[PDB]
RNA sequence: UUUAUGCUCU
RNA sequence: UGAAAUGCGCAGAUACCGGGAGGAACGCCGAUGGCGAAGGCAGCCACCUGGUCCACCCGUGACGCUGAGGCGCGAAAGCGUGGGGAGCAAACCGGAUUAGAUACCCGGGUAGUCCACGCCCUAAACGAUGCGCGCUAGGUCUCUGGGUCUCCUGGGGGCCGAAGCUA
């Protein structure tokens, strides 16, 4: 799993400004996380759907919100998704 | 895996060949160990004596080690997968720390650049030989002896192998490829794994022709002869067997067994 | 092939019938009776009575190899049990302990239909 | 009918540890079954850590699986 | 890595020197997959409620370990091999939970 | 553990 | 079995004991309980992994709801290629029953039931009740969190019920 400073190391990365536990990025950027994990936990377990279905929603959700920041900001929209690698 | 082709001809439809991934650099085999020229001949001293053989791809031979302890206790490493056109299993060459060369029947599972060791000792893992008594009840396992010393015999073909079920004496109870139950002496060498390329037994010839490459020739029924050729030629207009189907040679093939009765093996013996 | 005092005595009690086996110390039967030996046929021998009649019939005919003490086992329902239980002690062999066996799956084979019913 | 709820007849037991027969095997019937809720006097949540432990301990040789009915 | 309490029963007729030597195995398997030590409870014979192996009593051992966990399965596997080791139940860590307190 | 059936319109 | 008959058995059966082989399903716990979106999920262990709830009031600052198409999952049966096959069991055979009995009961029994991979996309797939949000008395039983641990509070699962709704 990923293990508490695992994932501390990348709030940190990406926060907004020391103290930041939450925002977009943050979020996009955490999903980006699990959804990597599990997306090469299903290569190997590929006949665990009802896992595969939370990916969906974890894919699901992160749309969302880069759809927002490309909305309030399309310079840390590139920013952000090259800096992940998303969007093909 | 095994290969398909689109149908840009027919056969070329149904045609399926072996997956060669599994192949380390073969091509060009190991001129030392092996190969010998391999006197390809269809009749014994003058006749037939098995019919429709004949033709196919010229072949070298690989002289490969079918017993291993030979070299006990010194250990090897696999340094590549080959292709054996003398079997259906595959070949693997393996380097010993002598700087003696060798071939074995690779084993499934069996990688590239992992050592292998035969003996009492030995490590019971894939690719490792050791005489039946030292193995532990349950393990599957190919390339066994028959008799001690005397070289392996049984479960060499590609996918097979054989589970140790038991012992008794100074001897262990196999469960054979076929299904028969026998026992074997502890002392003769076996080597851990099943044989590999399993997927053999999945191949589709295709045409007539890919049957002319593995050396076969057509195979004539005998409803298709004359009186004076077989127990079921002649007619006028097809024809039933009109007798119990039999072979050339007058025999019952339908059931009749063959197996000789009294003979020294069948102590030996439990199955099918 | 022999005369041995201490035993052990065997319940088979199903729907249809009730039989009983007599063995040596070691589980060797010594000597077997059911409603069928008694002489009844059909159905019949499921009865209480045929019970009975059954494990006298094995009783009397241990101690004739000398019998005198077992450890009765009974296996399965049916109306043989209790009135075969009984009918040993109510002559010779003392029933030095009384063990149900009654062999049951923890849910192995599947049943015949007319044994599940239920799901 | 009478009897007692049981966790009334031990001390302070850790009914995690698989490995102490004698506060288990009490937890066990005359054949050998987990006994009921209505006899433990375990709440939901103990009752199942309980035999989840207790099938542990039958895996290990130390509980068993069954045994028979004694003079009946 | 994680906590696991490691429990193998062996073969109850060995003698006090092969119980020894099939002990070794054990601890040097123990230390090949990456486990460390912590308790250890070794309480010898037992009586069992069924027969293992034929066997009425069986010897008991007991380890508690910290193993990188991606190899505990692997570990049991191997533990198994012997046939002096007639049962073995890795089983991760817990925090004991209470009644009657 | 042996039964099935009861013409048309009111 | 209603009673029987077919069937098995003096070629040594059933019953009993010891050894071995093999497959499938997991008794007690177990609940009128739990989990999941649904289909559905039940011996034990480990690894990988989804959902979900609570406490704190810490971060983003409407980033929400629904959702024609699309995509995925989808009990059982069924299909293809391999394997596996103990019990069970469509079809099929036999014994009974009957006016007949291609059924109901009995004795046999093959696909199938099991595994891998790939198809099929159905259902009383049922709460016959689409999803989200706010509002409108309470009583009691239960599962599971937090609590200043008689009681309060949050999320679930049941019954009875204010107001109202309903043929
Ligand atoms: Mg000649
Ligand atoms: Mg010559
Ligand atoms: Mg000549
Ligand atoms: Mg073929
Ligand atoms: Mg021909
Ligand atoms: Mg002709
Ligand atoms: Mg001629
Ligand atoms: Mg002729
Ligand atoms: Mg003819
Ligand atoms: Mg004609
Ligand atoms: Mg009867
Ligand atoms: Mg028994
Ligand atoms: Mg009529
Ligand atoms: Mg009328
Ligand atoms: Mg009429
Ligand atoms: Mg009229
Ligand atoms: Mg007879
Ligand atoms: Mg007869
Ligand atoms: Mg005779
Ligand atoms: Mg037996
Ligand atoms: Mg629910
Ligand atoms: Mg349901
Ligand atoms: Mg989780
Ligand atoms: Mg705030
Ligand atoms: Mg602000
Ligand atoms: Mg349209
Ligand atoms: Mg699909
Ligand atoms: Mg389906
Ligand atoms: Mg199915
Ligand atoms: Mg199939
Ligand atoms: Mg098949
Ligand atoms: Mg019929
Ligand atoms: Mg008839
Ligand atoms: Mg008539
Ligand atoms: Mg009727
Ligand atoms: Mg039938
Ligand atoms: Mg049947
Ligand atoms: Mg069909
Ligand atoms: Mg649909
Ligand atoms: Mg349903
Ligand atoms: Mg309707
Ligand atoms: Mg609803
Ligand atoms: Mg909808
Ligand atoms: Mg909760
Ligand atoms: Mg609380
Ligand atoms: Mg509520
Ligand atoms: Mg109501
Ligand atoms: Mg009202």
């Amino acid at each position: 799993p990923i293990t508490k400073e695992e994932k501390q190391k990348v709030i940190q990365e990406f926060a907004r400004f020391p103290g930041d536990t939450g925002s977009t990025e943050v979020q996009v950027a955490l999903l980006t996380l699990r959804i990597n994990r599990l997306s090469e936990h299903l290569k190997v377990h590929k006949k665990d759907h009802h896992s595969h279905r939370g990916l969906l929603m974890m894919v699901g959700q992160r749309r969302r919100l880069l759809r927002y920041l490309q909305r309030e900001d399309p310079e840390r929209y590139r920013a952000l998704i090259e800096k992940l690698g998303i969007r093909g | 895996a095994v290969k398909k082709f689109k149908p840009y001809t027919p056969s070329r439809r149904f045609m399926t060949v072996a997956d060669f991934s599994e192949i380390t650099k073969t091509e060009p085999e190991k001129s030392l160990v092996k190969p010998l020229k391999k006197t390809g001949g269809r009749n014994n001293q003058g006749r037939i004596t098995v019919r429709f053989r004949g033709g196919g791809h010229k072949r070298l031979y690989r002289i490969i080690d079918f017993k291993r302890w030979d070299k006990v206790g010194i250990p090897a490493k696999v340094a590549a997968i080959e292709y054996d056109p003398n079997r259906s299993a595959r070949i693997a060459l393996l380097h010993y720390v002598d700087g003696e060369k060798r071939y074995i029947i690779a084993p499934d599972g069996l990688q590239v650049g992992q050592q292998v060791v035969a003996g009492p000792d030995a490590p019971i893992q894939v690719g490792n030989a050791l005489p039946l008594r030292f193995i532990p009840v349950g393990t599957v396992v190919h390339a066994v002896e028959l008799e001690p010393k005397k070289g392996a015999k049984l479960a060499r073909a590609a996918g097979t192998s054989a589970q140790i079920q038991g012992r008794e004496g100074d001897y262990v109870i196999l469960r054979l490829p076929s299904g028969e139950l026998r026992k074997v002496h502890g002392e003769c060498y076996a080597t851990v794994g099943a044989v590999g390329n399993a997927d053999h037994k999945n191949i589709v010839l295709g045409k007539a022709g890919r049957s002319r490459w593995l050396g076969r020739r057509p195979h004539v029924r005998g409803a298709a002869m004359n009186p004076v050729d077989h127990p079921h030629g002649g007619g006028e207009g097809r024809a039933p067997r009109g007798r119990p189907p039999a072979s050339p040679w007058g025999w019952q093939t339908k059931g009749l067994k063959t197996r000789k009765r009294r003979k020294p093996s069948s102590r030996f013996i439990i199955a099918r | 092939k022999r005369q041995v005092a201490s035993g052990r005595a065997y319940i088979h009690a199903s729907y249809n019938n009730t039989i009983v086996t007599i063995t040596d110390p070691d589980g060797n039967p010594i000597t077997w009776s059911s409603g069928g030996v008694i002489g009844y046929k059909g159905s019949r021998k499921g009865t209480p009575y045929a019970a009975q009649l059954a494990a006298l019939d094995a009783a009397k005919k241990a101690m004739a190899y000398g019998m005198q003490s077992v450890d009765v086992i009974v296996r399965g329902t049916g109306a043989g049990r209790e009135q075969a239980i009984r009918a040993l002690q109510a002559s010779g062999l003392q029933v030095k302990s009384i063990v149900d066996d009654t062999p049951v799956p923890h849910n192995g084979c599947r049943p015949k239909k007319k044994f599940r019913k239920a799901s | 009918s009478r009897k007692a709820k049981v966790k009334a007849t031990l001390g302070e037991f850790d009914l995690r540890d698989y490995r102490n027969v004698e506060v288990l095997k009490r937890f066990l019937s005359e054949t050998g079954k987990i006994l009921p809720r209505r006899r433990t006097g375990l709440s939901a949540k103990e009752q199942r850590i309980l035999a989840k432990t207790i099938k542990r301990a039958r895996i290990l040789g130390l509980l068993p699986f069954t045994e028979k009915l004694v003079r009946k | 890595m994680r906590r696991y309490e490691v429990n193998i029963v062996l073969n109850p007729n060995l003698d006090q020197s092969q119980l020894a030597l099939e002990k070794e195995i054990i601890q040097r398997a123990l230390e090949n997959y990456g486990a460390r030590v912590e308790k250890v409870e070794e309480l010898g014979l037992r009586r069992l409620a069924y027969p293992i192996a034929k066997d009425p009593q069986g010897y008991f051992l007991w380890y508690q370990v910290e193993m990188p966990e991606d190899r505990v399965n692997d570990l049991a596997r191997e533990l198994r091999i012997r046939d002096n080791v007639r049962r073995v139940m890795v089983v991760k860590s817990q925090e004991p939970f209470l009644a009657n307190a």
